[PDB]
RNA sequence: CUUUAAAUCCUUUAACGAGGAUCCAUUGGAGGGCAAGUCUGGUGCCAGCAGCCGCGGUAAUUCCAGCUCCAAUAGCGUAUAUUAAAGUUGCUGCAGUUAAAAAGCUCGUAGUUGGAUCUUCUCGGCCGAAGCGUUUACUUUGAAAAAA
């Protein structure tokens, strides 16, 4: 079973943070998986990216860890990356998925033309960097489908994007770096200031302040 | 940095056609000495006459002997050296018979690990390799 | 997770089977 | 926001720093989410109400945070007007 | 000089990647579905989609109120009613863009003989189909790719020759029971 | 030596606006500078804004409500038909839903928006979004 | 029959024509890139494969074959030229400290770029006409502009 270590993991299993959104509008951090598995564990679904070999050179030889890159995310605006390096492939890969999970962050959708139905697109043309590796996404017309390499391609279809143009600069070979630049690209979506958000800030309260009295008492 | 004015396309353009001399793909398709070298003479395939038979070694790594033969061209007169790809392929060539050579596969370039061939036999005798290497035909009698 | 390929790639990380082993390992 | 039949859409509508009305992002954990409490005008008590002000990390990694944190509560009236 | 025309036009594209396994996947489950000879008719439904979005995204780029927008784009939503495809209430451009590949590959001759009680399965409709037991209003069709229009929809009849709708019994009928 | 004048204002202001200013010195000023200022402020993006006069040429302190994610200009003044002006809001634009790009056209200068509604094409001076 | 100067070919009507429906689909490939076997036999750094990385030195997933599979399919492979990929010619849109790269330095003509600033008239056909009576660029309109 799961004991929180944390305040904010005793509030989550506490049945007192409505929704994983109320935590990411205060950008608390996020260092219990089981935050991610309580909230959207019915629908996240991961993908082991890559698998890459790692050496030190030592004395006796090289000595060979396994970098796993595992790419989460539900599909419906939810998406995170995690990299975890580790002797074995197994607990590399079930250390990505949690770090992964750790790193969920709300992506934002928009539309191309007209506002019709749900968001498919990008709100707005993104760029995400990461060593060399420059990651353009660009809003796309409905029913496009998304113009990517395969990497980015599964990084975007697996938070909810389903028309996007992409362009790529750099090394994009090395698929850390853009996979990596892919989801920095896709965590700004939410960081650009859009006319539509220029109505003034209504502050609520912080899930610590409105729950301090739940363990003020205990 | 690059000029930007509304009255710099002459600039511009001579730029490019002076810079454009210095990429290795348009000076070779362009200066004209990479056809006149070319013994195909800018062709796809050509026809030779086969001189000899010769075996050369492989590179440093790999360990083998390519059995390529020397091809007369007809169109021209220069002497080529043709690899004859399968394996007892070069039984079906013979001393002084008519050969379609092709081009390697790299643009005139050196391919795997046969250095200085550049040209791989295609038909020989009118009946292609392929054909013989198969039993779909046989050399004529 | 499948555990036998991961084995065959632990054994030798860069053998004449790498390529294969972690483009299995990938998906 | 809405789309063409009005519906708000969006996951949520993230906060927005008080010094520079800049978009606070959902990992950036530097940035604080101070409560000043309002106190009664004759006694000097906390009454309960409180002004919030969202500081983004860039602007406390900066120093700018104390400056931009005087100033709202001098536009607030929680600082006396010196 | 030849009287002879010469305009003729490559109805597909091939995909930019030979091997992938999603776009391998999703071709050979069209091909289940709707029991299709090859890649090339999957390709080929594509590429009349992706002209329709093409020539939808040029109409869209121009002013509402421009003569050359309203009138392509009512000529191409009327074309799009007509054979079904779209809805007769979706009468918009924005709503060509959120079509698929199904909306077309779903008005074939085979499709509607299928799905029309003619046929057991979508391949028994092929093969009906290619061996002139079905015809639409009068004309007895036998290219299963015929995209029957909405109007046609009502006169998909059994031909008025074939065994199964003209009672003249087929060959192997008539030397079976001439021995008989 | 400074030539395009609005360049060095539009500068000014994105690196103030990047930089959480409140206000922005801008020397000197000009006419193209202050329509541009005014299409600006029309859509909200900067707000109020002052034109100190000085005896030889202006000065401009322009408050800065943080709206702006860029301002630029583009150089040389492009003439932008309105066949043209697409492909422009394509290549500067950061969407279809916001941004302008700014024209001087013979109605005056104007976003591309109003230009398109006035059907009048112009010179490209350059955008904000 | 029909077609058409005669023909042919389609189309149409008959007769015969399918169970291994023998009325027998091929071309490439199977380590990765890139889809699909570290199954079996042979060869043993040979013969060869391999566009690239590489495979082959006596358990070869890579050669030669059997079987199996998969890519397109009446088509598929190869050579060459060319286009996109190439934001590896960069106007959009590249770079120049150390990866290739800023002239040794300054002057200077052509070139390129250039600060602020300026709100009908000889009267006239249901009361009876100004429509540049100082110029370009630009923008918008109109005319004129082969078909394919």
């Amino acid at each position: 079973e799961w004991m929180p270590v944390t305040k904010l993991g005793r509030l989550v299993k506490d049945m007192k943070i409505k929704s994983l959104e109320e935590i990411y509008l205060f950008s608390l951090p996020i260092k219990e998986s089981e935050i991610i598995d309580f909230f959207l564990g019915a629908s996240l679904k991961d993908e082991v990216l890559k698998i890459m070999p790692v050496q030190k050179q030592t004395r006796a030889g090289q000595r060979t860890r396994f970098k796993a890159f595992v790419a989460i995310g539900d599909y419906n605006g939810h998406v995170g990356l995690g990299v975890k390096c580790s002797k074995e492939v197994a607990t590399a890969i079930r250390g990505a998925i949690i770090l992964a999970k750790l790193s969920i962050v709300p992506v934002r959708r928009g539309y191309w033309g007209n506002k019709i139905g749900k968001p498919h697109t990008v709100p707005c043309k993104v760029t995400g960097r990461c060593g060399s590796v420059l990651v353009r996404l660009i809003p796309a017309p409905r029913g496009t489908g998304i113009v990517s390499a395969p990497v980015p391609k599964k990084l975007l279809m697996m938070a909810g994007i389903d028309d996007c143009y992409t362009s790529a600069r750099g090394c994009t070979a090395t698929l850390g770096n853009f996979a990596k630049a892919t989801f920095d690209a896709i965590s700004k979506t939410y960081s650009y200031l859009t006319p539509d958000l220029w109505k003034e800030t209504v502050f609520t309260k912080s899930p610590y302040q409105e729950f301090t009295d739940h363990l003020v008492k205990t | 940095g690059k000029c930007r004015g509304l009255r710099t396309a002459r600039k511009l353009r001579s730029h490019r056609r002076d810079q454009k001399w210095h990429d290795k793909q348009y000076k070779k398709a362009h200066l004209g000495t990479a056809l006149k070298a070319n013994p195909f003479g800018g062709a796809s395939h050509a026809k030779g006459i086969v001189l000899e038979k010769v075996g050369v070694e492989a590179k440093q790594p790999n360990s083998a002997i390519r059995k390529c033969v020397r091809v007369q061209l007809i169109k021209n007169g220069k002497k080529i050296t043709a690899f004859v790809p399968n394996d007892g392929c070069l039984n079906f060539i013979e001393e002084n018979d008519e050969v379609l050579v092709a081009g390697f596969g790299r643009k005139g370039h050196a391919v795997g690990d046969i250095p200085g061939v550049r040209f791989k036999v295609v038909k020989v005798a009118n009946v292609s390799l392929l054909a013989l290497y198969k039993g779909k035909k046989e050399r004529p009698r | 997770f499948p555990y036998e390929v991961s084995d065959a790639l632990q054994d030798d990380p860069k053998g004449k089977y790498s390529k294969k082993l972690l483009n299995k390992l990938v998906g | 926001m809405q789309n063409d039949a009005g519906e708000f859409v969006d996951l949520y509508v993230p906060r927005k720093c008080s010094a520079s009305n800049r978009i606070i992002g959902a990992k950036d954990h530097a940035s604080i989410q101070m409560n000043v409490a309002e106190v009664d005008k004759v006694t000097g008590r906390f009454n309960g109400q409180f002004k919030t002000y969202a500081i983004c990390g860039a602007i406390r990694r900066m120093g700018e945070s104390d400056d931009s944190i005087l100033r709202l509560a001098k536009a607030d009236g929680i600082v006396s007007k010196n | 000089p030849v009287a002879r025309s010469w305009v003729c036009r490559k109805t597909y594209v091939t995909p930019r990647r030979p091997f992938e396994k999603s776009r391998l996947d999703q071709e050979l489950k069209l091909i289940g579905e709707y029991g299709l000879r090859n890649k090339r008719e999957v390709w080929r439904v594509k590429f009349t989609l992706a002209k329709i979005r093409k020539a939808a995204r040029e109409l869209l780029t121009l002013d509402e109120k421009d003569p050359r927008r309203l009138f392509e784009g009512n000529a191409l939503l009327r074309r799009l009613v007509r054979i079904g495809v779209l809805d007769e209430g979706k009468m918009k451009l924005d709503y060509i863009l959120g079509l698929k590949i199904e909306d077309f590959l779903e008005r074939r001759l085979q499709t509607q003989v299928f799905k029309l009680g003619l046929a057991k399965s979508i391949h028994h409709a092929r093969v009906l189909i290619r061996q002139r037991h079905i015809r639409v209003r009068k004309q007895v069709v036998n290219i299963p790719s015929f995209i029957v229009r909405l109007d046609s929809q009502k006169h998909i009849d059994f031909s008025l020759r074939s065994p199964y709708g003209g009672g003249r019994p087929g060959r192997v009928k008539r030397k079976n029971a001439k021995k008989g | 030596v400074r030539m395009n004048v609005l360049a060095d204002a539009l500068k000014s202001i994105n690196n103030a606006e990047k930089r959480g200013k409140r206000q922005v010195l801008i020397r000197p000023c000009s006419k193209v500078i202050v329509r541009f200022l005014t299409v600006m402020m029309k859509h909200g993006y900067i707000g109020e804004f002052e034109i100190i006069d000085d005896h030889r040429a202006g000065k401009i302190v322009v408050n800065l409500t943080g709206r702006l994610n860029k301002c630029g200009v583009i150089s040389p003044r492009f003439d932008v038909q309105l066949k043209d002006l697409e492909k422009w809001q394509n290549n500067l634009l950061p969407s279809r839903q916001f941004g302008f790009i700014v024209l001087t056209t013979s109605a005056g200068i104007m976003d591309h928006e109003e230009a398109r509604r006035k059907h009048t094409g112009g010179k490209i001076l350059g955008f904000f979004f």
